[PDB]
């Protein structure tokens, strides 16, 4: 039992529970009528009104096991119907941010919390933000351009928000879970919902491109396999709902992730293709067929490497000729027409196969000339016309074991307009790695010739992009976004 | 007309309107300039209000009512300040008032002169030769207020201290509705139920002009150089004179003339709109009582106009909370996938006693049927000499034919399990030969692909179940 | 607050040849009756103003049948020996009926006991008669003798030309919709002639030659036609002179082909072609006339007909069999007191000023399953599954939804041998499936390492694992050598 | 349709006609709250289970109570509910409450500013009539009474000031089949009040039934009779009595019959006589089925089968 | 060249430094119930409850007050505890908003128009233990406060009073209670209810519920678990 709110008669009392259901109960003949389904547990419940005519509840919206994503309800008591809702940004970070107790259950769940857990999981969370280096927070956050629409993939669900005027617009469901046909009992919040990673959009913005995985349940016998779900989906301008039109099932084969999706732009296809990248180091690149309404796999380029790291990512140049990979040590040249290496009869050693340091983490190319590789411990600057080296900086000693493979492409993106922008956390200790964080934000162009601009912020920095009136667009671990702007 | 009577404030800026609410008359006032919800009801649904004056140092107006005694009614303080009686049963049948001096017609042929100043009865007086009267006006003459027009569908101009008709205008067949002077020496009267109004001319006791409208007129208004005679007409219009005292040269048109319809379609009608100097002021009621106001500019607008308003006709209840379509704006949207095609990874697009006549002639031209009878067979020498004497694209069709049966019905591919071994054995040298093999038999790839993604799992289960089985065979 | 998302139905990978809308709708095309007749019927022809009626040739005898009841209707008698045409005008009230005695027999419609024209066509006998299109009063003819004659009501005694140029056996001509003076013809020597009306027409335009024996000549497009003819069946452009595609997807040597444009169907333009088998294959010009359905009768198919654009109801396809058939398949398409008292129920508010409303449509009937899986009694809810009567896929959706929702061993707690026994019959009738094996192992693994006790308790379920196992071994053979051909499927990549 | 109009003597037009869809109107009443004098809810039902609330200008707000916090079982149809006052008696504040019929006796008692299922009465047999009495207690307190009515002729007279508990029960003399209970002579529904000070007692009860018989009662020989005896046994209609309404002033109620056409009758109280200068032969009446009085001005609207609301006012007010 | 702003702000900020109280929802409606105000971890915004809308925001960075109270770049402890419709300081003013944050710090300011950029600023005395929760009756104020000296915290009420001087803020020293497991207010802020492990020190059970009277001194009860639970559990 999570809520308890008397009447001021008396004789009613609204009670709320994990399950997500806020119960009016009737005191007299032992009754109650409820609302089972309210997006989220239910944290808090009271009255408002002098005759008891608004209900106010708080719920937590326990999908998000980093971020306790609160959610604002008023409630008209009469045809209990939703009026007046509210809520922030909901995001989904890697892990828990600041001192987020999960609630008190009685089975210990990777959702729940006991009360002797809740003591070792709050000793265990303090001592591992001291002990650990890993603290990385890192958001894929998306920005839908023909709406300048801020997109959280969250946990089995996207958030459709404005920052214009601060107000959480839209929430879709996209996979076939049970956040809303069910609230969760312990043994079934042990029955996590699919993690839906990857949101992007083609650069035509009427197609969105989702990403997704499913688990089994535990203590069964398919529970090793996971499902890889890849889904184009599209809405209009006068309607905030995606539509699901086609749905994949385990591409490049079961069990193999597509860690990294990149979508096409305008040049080749209007923006109808997208291409998808392994561990394995195939790239897919499926398209929207003409006469026919789905999307289909037009181009593959199919190898089998024995070994698997998530260290790769791909970048397109805007012409559409030429496709970078970043894969761990190497960087690799496609064609776009046959899917081959860079084949060039002239022989003057810009080669398709080149030698790095250290596995790979982004590859951005800031135009047809400049090209800005960040590995895992090194960033470089290259040129494409004459195959020279330009810049290069040490990320080594900021970056060491603080990021997973692919969270530095995901945060570190680039204006077509302006250049190049990085960041950088540190912390701030006191005599133990004091939790309060400090990032800065960099600004440099044309291949890091100088830095434009460096910003420190006082405190966390999650995610950066730029919305496209060329300003960009930075999280705090508070759900809070910031613009950096001319 | 809901709004039973109406008057206008000097400078146009509040409107007194007095109407039925339960057969008991209720005054209020409502600005113009840009609601009030204050009123009077009338304590009595016998005595009502009659003839009304704005009366410009409290703000106030004044009431000659059915009781006989004049209301002076301050609206600020919205109470009634003072009750004038006159000296008879009757009803003050006309009112006016300049300044401190006030005359009153009382249906007795009573004039009565009042003095606010005073708050009192100044005189009483009658008159010969005036049977009816029921207009009445002072002149704009100065501090002078004598020699006044009363009206009656004949105008008889009378002196205040001489206390005689003087002259005598040829009014109209009905009693004169309206009786304005506008500037000195000229006064306009018209009557109910007439579309002429007569300019006369005072001095010379003549016809000055005569004003034409389209129909029965309602209100009348003048502005302060007679440059502009605005009047709301009873099927509800605003037809406006622009210097109607200039040079078939006797009776004169309107000039201009304005309405108020609605978007849907609905005209809204017309009552007591007020006119300044190139400024108008144009009335109307939204709801049953309710009245709204607009200003609008007669100088710029053409001579035909009219003026839109979007009146709830129609109109759909637009709620926040609940969205277009069944349910709430708080309702975070479900995952539907409807008609959605769904695709796997593997399947690539867009990249002696023989029977051999007879898989000749059905490859050649489909039949299911031929297909499926001729696939009956399993005899492995059949199977053999057919496909070595086949055709080897008629082969390669086959193998695709052979692969969409088989994931169509699986429960086929078990005597199809040897055939298309030998189809990859005869004809491999063509297979290699052929340029797109996963595109020509993406099918097959597709199901031994799924096949041999089952089999570990199935493996693992078979593992599990013998073990089962031999404990309970061994207990 | 939301509402209670629907259970949502599995998906599985696509099976190769999908049902494209084009299918859909020529399944809905059901409604196959086989009719008699004496002998081989030859021409099928409809009414073009109103479709409801459509007229068979037959042995000395013409038929004329109903579409919405699909019964004879009229019969002509009159003749002497076989019809050999029946061709309606574009009017819908004369038909003409070519013979076997050298002459056009043409009347009205509605009316078999009188005779308007006998056209006396060359003495040979008369083998393809037609009304123009565009214009109103004027037939074409054909006859053994080589010749076509093309002939006016008003001049009925006399030709009003005489089309010559051929070489043997004149068995088909046709008309363009564009043109009304251009005209095709065809005899046994492919070779289709393309003549003017207006101009001298024994000598024509121009050729365009089928070298096995034409049989039917199609104006489909404005600017193209097709070559029936022989095994295979060439369509042509006249614009460009010259072959647009050719396709030869038939067995037999082909009697027939229509075409159809402008209804009501995904697929706007069809063209089905009959090949003397009961094959019947439908093809569309806007993909290249391109296969897109057959269908087979057993009887040797020799006309096909299909109901035009304008038939405004049951769209029909009807096939006449050699063996003397007609095979039609038909796509369908309290007092006064009591009302003066409530009578207001059908105002629907056009007129009053604010309308407001929050109903919700009835929506589909939840099924068993469905209701028990959101009531959360699972186990009842394996049972509802798992009748008799429910099929093999929406028992996977069952199974998938519920290992999602809850887990195996809430839904196997309390279950005794008789509700045991049915998910294992279902499980040895659908072990051998791609779509649902690891699903079933999971299944079967739970209920095992539940129940190993009760198993060996039980004999009854024990002869049922010994039914398992031989039949879990075929993927052990069958699908061990699924693997073992994508093995040597790339030594041929 | 729910037709709003103000009401003149020469010019009856429309403030709003609102439609409602799938939502027939078979019963509809305004409300003014006793605590609030502010607040015009419209509350409106029909054969439906969903009873609409509209609130008091282009967007109109209506909410719509259809779930019973209590149970749902008991009626399957709120075509008929009545509008009443309901102080805490605890707590010093007067708000608004609705009964609701059911399906026996179940009366239901809903806290009409949120749905909320208060209270609930069963009479037995089949549930008639009910209706609400007023009793001051002192200065600054009053009582509500429902006096229900069955089928046979017994009346149940429940305190609401508490839980709903029975004072008393008496028999009506006569009434074998009982459609109407109506109780007059002071503040009811159809004399509404503006402040708690302005709460009287009836004086009248009149109950008319399908016989066409309505017995009138005074409250003061009533309440201390316990088996009361009718001061009046009005039978001037033979058909079914389907209005029976009281003055606001307590002395004319007129009876009115959805049965037969120009069946509309006036009686005078205490002297309980029958009018006969109105209505005459040429009165325009037709079927009688909804009367209304004015609040104040002595004013009648009729309205009939064919969708006419006829005006009438008496001139002594 | 590049400047930046903070634009948009998520988290309501609820109370979860008390982790206590089961009332812990800060925002309340109006005494007309047209605006619904939330305190945000970086503004307060107001909704007009009609339309649905953020009818105002109040950032806390745009004011400089709060820039220097509310968003400190080194402390993230000062959150708002409670909202108060009327004015402390005058008797019933309209549009006016007390602010309560954690320290001791009154903010009062002015909604339903433009933020006069000066609210008025009063620090109440005492201010050694933090705000938990502050409530009123008519006239006088009461304020429920945290103390620390077994991971376990007092609770210490005092009476508050204003209207002497301008910066005073007279306290009365109600009353103590040495540990609290689960303290809770009735809706209408005259009674709390909590517990205490001096009971799990002198007999068995854990806990007794304790209910005590805020205005007045009429109930003042207390109760073990071992007199409130069943055996079976």
């Amino acid at each position: 039992v999570l809520s308890l709110s008397f009447s001021h008669d008396g004789s009613y009392l609204l009670s709320g529970g994990w399950e997500k259901v806020m119960s009016l109960w009737q005191l007299e003949t032992n009754s109650q009528q409820f609302l089972p389904r309210l997006n989220g547990i239910i944290i808090d419940c009271q009255v408002l009104g002098p005759q008891g005519n608004y209900y106010s509840l708080i719920l937590q919206m326990t999908e998000n096991n980093s971020n306790s994503d609160y959610q604002f309800l008023l409630l008209n008591a009469s045809d209990l119907t939703s009026k007046l809702s509210i809520n922030g940004p909901l995001p989904v970070f890697n892990s828990t941010i600041k001192h987020i107790q999960q609630p008190i259950s009685a089975m210990n769940t990777k959702n729940s919390n006991s009360i002797t857990s809740l003591n070792h999981s709050k000793k265990k969370q303090s001592r591992k933000l001291i002990k650990s280096r890993r603290q990385d927070f890192t958001t894929n956050v998306e920005i839908n351009p023909i709406n300048k629409n801020l997109y959280f993939p969250h946990i089995s669900a996207v958030q459709i928000f404005d920052f214009y005027k601060n107000e959480q617009v839209n929430y879709q469901y996209l996979t076939s879970g049970v956040n809303n046909s069910m609230g969760k009992v312990r043994f079934e919040l042990n029955l996590q919902d699919p993690i839906i990673t990857d949101l992007k959009f083609t650069k035509d913005g009427q197609w969105m491109i989702t990403y997704e995985i499913e688990y089994p349940p535990n203590d069964l016998l398919s529970s090793k396999d996971l499902t890889h779900i890849l889904k184009f989906w599209t809405k209009n301008d006068n309607e905030t709902n995606w539509n699901l039109k086609t749905k994949v099932i385990n591409p490049h084969g079961i069990s193999v992730p597509i860690t990294k999706i990149l979508p096409s732009p305008r040049s080749v296809n209007n923006s109808q293709g997208c291409l998808t990248a392994d561990n394995n180091g195939g790239l897919k690149f499926w398209s929207f067929d003409s006469h026919e309404s789905n999307w289909c796999l037009k181009k593959i380029s199919l190898p089998n490497f024995n070994h698997f790291s998530n260290s790769v990512s791909l970048a397109w140049s805007q012409d559409g000729s030429l496709i970078f990979h970043g894969f761990d040590d190497k960087l690799q040249i496609l064609d776009f027409d046959t899917f081959k290496k860079f084949e060039s009869l002239e022989n003057t050693k810009t080669v398709s196969e080149f030698t790095l340091d250290s596995e790979i983490q982004t590859v951005k190319l800031i135009n047809d000339t400049n090209l800005i590789v960040a590995t895992r411990t090194t960033l470089n600057a290259i040129n494409l016309l004459r195959g020279q080296v330009i810049n290069s900086f040490d990320l080594y000693p900021f970056v060491n074991g603080v990021y997973k493979n692919g969270h530095m492409d995901r945060l570190i993106t680039c204006d077509e307009r302006t250049g190049n922008i990085a960041l950088v956390i540190n912390q701030q200790l006191t005599d133990v790695p004091t939790i309060n964080y400090k990032s800065r934000i960099i600004i440099f162009d044309s291949d890091l010739s100088t830095k434009l601009g460096n910003f420190t912020h006082h405190e966390y920095i999650s995610w950066i992009g730029w919305n496209y009136d060329t300003d960009f667009i930075f999280l705090d671990i508070e759900s809070t976004l910031g613009v950096v702007g001319t | 007309s809901p709004v039973l009577q109406s008057a206008y404030d000097p400078s146009g800026q509040y409107l007194c309107y007095v109407t039925v609410a339960l057969d008991k008359q209720r005054v209020g006032v409502q600005p113009t300039q840009r609601w009030n919800e204050n009123f009077l009801y009338l304590e009595d649904s016998k005595l009502k209000v009659t003839c009304l004056k704005w009366v410009n140092d409290t703000v106030a107006i004044i009431l000659g009512m059915n009781n006989g005694e004049i209301w002076l009614y301050s609206v600020l303080a919205n109470e009634v300040t003072y009750k004038f009686t006159t000296g008879n049963s009757y009803e003050i049948k006309d009112i006016d008032l300049m300044g401190n001096q006030l005359w009153c017609i009382d249906s007795s042929d009573a004039f009565y002169q009042f003095d606010l100043l005073q708050f009192k009865l100044l005189q009483h007086f009658r008159i010969n030769n005036c049977v009816q009267l029921n207009k009445l006006t002072i002149v704009p003459a100065g501090d002078s207020v004598a020699q006044l027009l009363v009206a009656s569908h004949s105008i008889s101009l009378i002196d205040i201290e001489e206390k005689k008709v003087v002259m005598t205008f040829p009014g109209h067949v009905s009693p004169v509705s309206t009786l304005q002077v506008i500037t000195n020496e000229f006064f306009i009267s018209g009557a109910e139920g007439d579309r002429f109004l007569n300019v006369y001319d005072i001095h010379s006791g003549m016809t000055k002009c005569v004003l034409v409208a389209e129909s029965d007129i309602k209100e009348l208004s003048h502005s302060g150089q007679a440059d502009s005679i605005a009047v709301t007409t009873e099927d509800g219009s605003l037809e406006i004179f622009v210097d109607p005292l200039v040079s078939g040269n006797k009776s004169k048109k309107s000039s201009k003339k304005i309405q108020i319809v609605s978007k849907d379609g609905r005209k809204v009608p017309i009552y007591n709109a007020f006119i300044n100097k190139d400024l108008l002021n144009v009335s109307w009621l939204q709801n049953a009582t309710m009245p709204y106001f607009k200003n609008l500019q007669w100088r710029e607008i053409p001579n035909e106009y009219t003026v839109e308003i979007s009146l709830n006709w129609n109109n759909k209840n637009k709620s926040a909370d609940r969205d277009l379509h069944g349910k709430d704006l708080a309702s975070a949207t479900n995952y539907v996938e409807g008609n959605a095609r769904v695709t796997s990874g593997d399947n690539f697009k867009h990249v002696t006693g023989t029977v051999t006549v007879i898989l000749s002639q059905a490859l050649q031209s489909n039949d299911h049927s031929l297909l499926e009878t001729v696939l009956n067979n399993r005899d492995e020498r059949v199977i053999r000499d057919t496909i070595f004497r086949l055709k080897p694209a008629l082969a390669v069709i086959l193998l695709e034919r052979l692969a969409e049966r088989i994931a169509r019905q699986t429960h086929r591919q078990g005597p199809l399990n040897v055939w298309v071994k030998w189809c990859l054995i005869i004809h491999g040298g063509y297979l290699v030969s052929i340029p797109n093999l996963m595109s020509t038999l993406s099918s097959l790839h597709s199901t031994l692909k799924r096949r041999s993604d089952l089999l570990p799992r199935l493996l693992a289960l078979d593992a599990r179940l013998d073990c089962t089985i031999n404990k309970f065979k061994t207990l | 607050s939301t509402a209670r998302p629907r259970i949502i139905t599995s998906k599985a990978p696509l099976l190769p040849q999908q049902t494209t809308p084009e299918q859909r709708y020529w399944r809905q095309y059901t409604s196959a009756q086989l009719v008699k007749e004496h002998n081989s019927v030859t021409h099928i022809s409809f009414n073009p103003q109103h479709p409801h009626d459509f007229a068979v040739t037959s042995s000395t005898r013409v038929q004329i049948f109903s579409s919405r009841t699909r019964q004879v209707i009229k019969t002509f008698s009159r003749f002497k020996d076989v019809v050999y045409s029946a061709s309606f005008r574009s009017d819908g009230k004369l038909l003409c009926a070519g013979d076997a005695t050298g002459l056009v027999s043409v009347y009205d419609s509605y009316n078999p006991r009188t005779i308007l024209l006998s056209i006396n066509a060359s003495t040979h006998p008369t083998h393809v008669t037609k009304f123009h299109t565009q214009d109103n009063k004027i037939l074409a003819t054909a006859s053994d003798d080589r010749v076509t004659r093309l002939w006016d009501i008003s001049n009925a005694y006399e030709p009003q030309l005489e089309l010559t140029g051929a070489t043997d056996y004149v068995r088909t001509l046709s008309f363009i919709p564009a043109a009304p003076h251009l005209v095709a013809t065809g005899s046994y020597d492919g070779l289709i002639r393309l003549y003017d009306t207006r101009s001298s027409g024994s000598t024509p335009i121009y050729s365009l030659n089928h070298d096995q024996p034409v049989e039917n000549v199609i104006a489909v497009s404005p600017t193209q036609i097709v070559s029936c003819g022989g095994n295979n069946f060439k369509v042509w452009d006249l614009t460009s002179n010259k072959k647009l595609y050719e396709r030869g997807n038939f067995n037999k040597a082909v009697t027939c082909l229509d075409y159809v444009e402008n209804f009501d169907s995904p697929m706007q333009s069809a063209l089905i072609a009959s090949s003397l088998d009961g094959h019947v294959k439908v093809f569309d010009p806007l993909d290249n006339f391109q296969v897109k359905f057959g269908w087979k009768f057993s009887g040797p198919v020799l006309s096909c007909a299909v109901s035009p654009s304008t038939a405004q109801g049951n769209r029909h396809l009807v096939a006449g069999l050699s063996s003397g058939l007609l095979a039609i398949r038909t796509k369908k398409k309290k007092s006064n007191n009591f009302q003066r008292m409530m009578r207001g129920s059908e105002y629907q508010g056009d007129q009053e000023h604010i309308i407001h409303n929050d109903k919700v449509r009835s929506q589909r009937r939840m099924r068993a399953f469905e209701r028990n899986i959101n009531q959360f009694k699972w186990s009842e809810a394996l049972d509802n599954a798992f009748v008799p009567g429910m099929a093999k896929e929406l028992t996977l959706t069952v199974l998938q939804e519920l290992r999602k929702r809850g887990k195996v061993r809430v839904a196997l707690y309390g279950r005794d041998e008789s509700t045991l026994e049915p998910l294992l019959n279902w499980c040895l009738k659908g072990i051998e499936d791609v779509r649902s094996a690891s699903i079933v192992a999971d299944w079967v693994a739970v209920v095992l390492e539940l129940y190993g006790n009760t198993l060996e308790s039980s004999p009854v379920l024990q002869e049922l694992m010994i039914d398992l196992k031989t039949k879990v071994r075929h993927e052990i053979h069958k699908s061990k050598e699924a693997q073992r051909i994508e093995g040597m499927l790339q030594l041929l990549t | 349709t729910l037709r709003i109009y103000h009401i003149d003597g020469k010019t009856n037009h429309l403030v709003t006609s609102l439609h409602l869809v799938g939502s027939p109107i078979q019963t509809c009443t305004f409300y003014t709250s006793l605590s609030n004098q502010n607040q015009q809810n419209i509350f409106t039902a029909g054969r439906r289970r969903y009873m609409h609330s509209w609130d008091l200008s282009q967007t109109a707000k209506i909410e719509k109570f259809s779930r019973l916090y209590g149970h749902e079982s008991t009626q399957r149809s709120f075509e008929n509910f009545k509008v009443a006052h309901l102080q805490n008696s605890q707590t010093n504040s007067v708000h608004g409450i609705v009964l609701l019929q059911g399906n026996n006796g179940w009366i239901n008692i809903l806290h009409s500013t949120s749905g909320l299922w208060l209270m609930g009465c069963k009479i037995e047999g089949v549930i008639t009539d009910f209706c609400i009495d007023y009793q001051p207690i002192s200065r600054g307190k009053f009582r509500t009474i429902l006096i229900a009515v069955n089928a046979y002729g017994e009346v149940w007279e429940f305190d609401l000031n508490k839980n709903g508990h029975v004072i008393r029960r008496w028999k009506d003399q006569g009434g074998v089949g009982i459609t109407k209970i109506q109780v007059g002579g002071g503040t009811t529904t159809t004399c509404p009040a503006l402040q708690i000070s302005k709460i009287k007692q009836n004086r009248w009860l009149a109950v008319g039934s399908e016989s066409g018989f309505v017995n009138l009662y005074d409250r003061n020989n009533a309440m201390t009779s316990s088996t009361p005896t009718p001061v009046a046994a009005l039978d001037q209609l033979t058909t079914t009595i389907s209005n029976l309404q009281f003055s606001p002033d307590g002395q004319i109620l007129c009876m009115a019959s959805r049965a037969v056409k120009d069946a509309l009758r006036l009686v005078h109280l205490p002297s309980c006589s029958v009018f006969s200068n109105w209505p005459t032969s040429g009165t325009p009446l037709g079927k009688v089925t909804s009367v209304a009085f004015s609040p104040s001005g002595g004013l009648l609207a009729v309205g009939n089968e064919q969708g006419k609301v006829r005006l009438w006012k008496l001139n002594h007010y | 060249q590049y400047k930046l702003s903070v634009v948009s702000g998520g988290k309501p900020a609820l109370n979860n430094l008390s982790s206590v109280t089961g009332n812990k929802n800060i925002a309340r409606l109006s005494q007309d119930q047209r605006n619904y105000i939330i305190p945000f971890n970086n503004q307060i915004k107001v909704y007009s409850v009609e339309t649905r809308q953020c009818v105002k925001t109040l950032k806390f960075a745009n004011n400089s007050l709060l820039s220097g109270i509310f968003l400190q770049e080194e402390e993230n402890n000062e959150s708002i505890v409670k909202i108060l419709l009327g004015d402390i300081t005058v008797p019933q003013q309209a549009h006016l908003i007390t602010v309560f944050t954690n320290n001791g710090h009154v903010i009062v300011l002015n909604y339903k128009g433009k933020l006069v950029e000066s609210p008025k600023h009063f620090k109440i005395s005492l201010a050694d233990e933090k705000l938990a929760n502050v409530f009123h009756s008519e006239g006088n104020y009461r304020i429920l406060t945290t103390f620390k000296d077994n991971s376990l915290q007092s609770y210490r009420l005092y009476a508050l009073t204003f209207d002497d001087a301008k910066k005073q803020f007279e306290v009365a020293h109600q009353a103590e209670w040495h540990n609290v497991i689960l303290s809770n207010i009735s809706s209408n802020g005259k009674l709390l209810a909590h517990m205490c492990k001096d009971v799990s020190t002198k007999d068995h059970e854990h806990k007794s519920i304790s209910v005590v009277s805020l205005f007045d001194d009429s109930v003042n009860l207390s109760f073990p678990l071992g007199s409130i639970l069943s055996s079976q559990t």
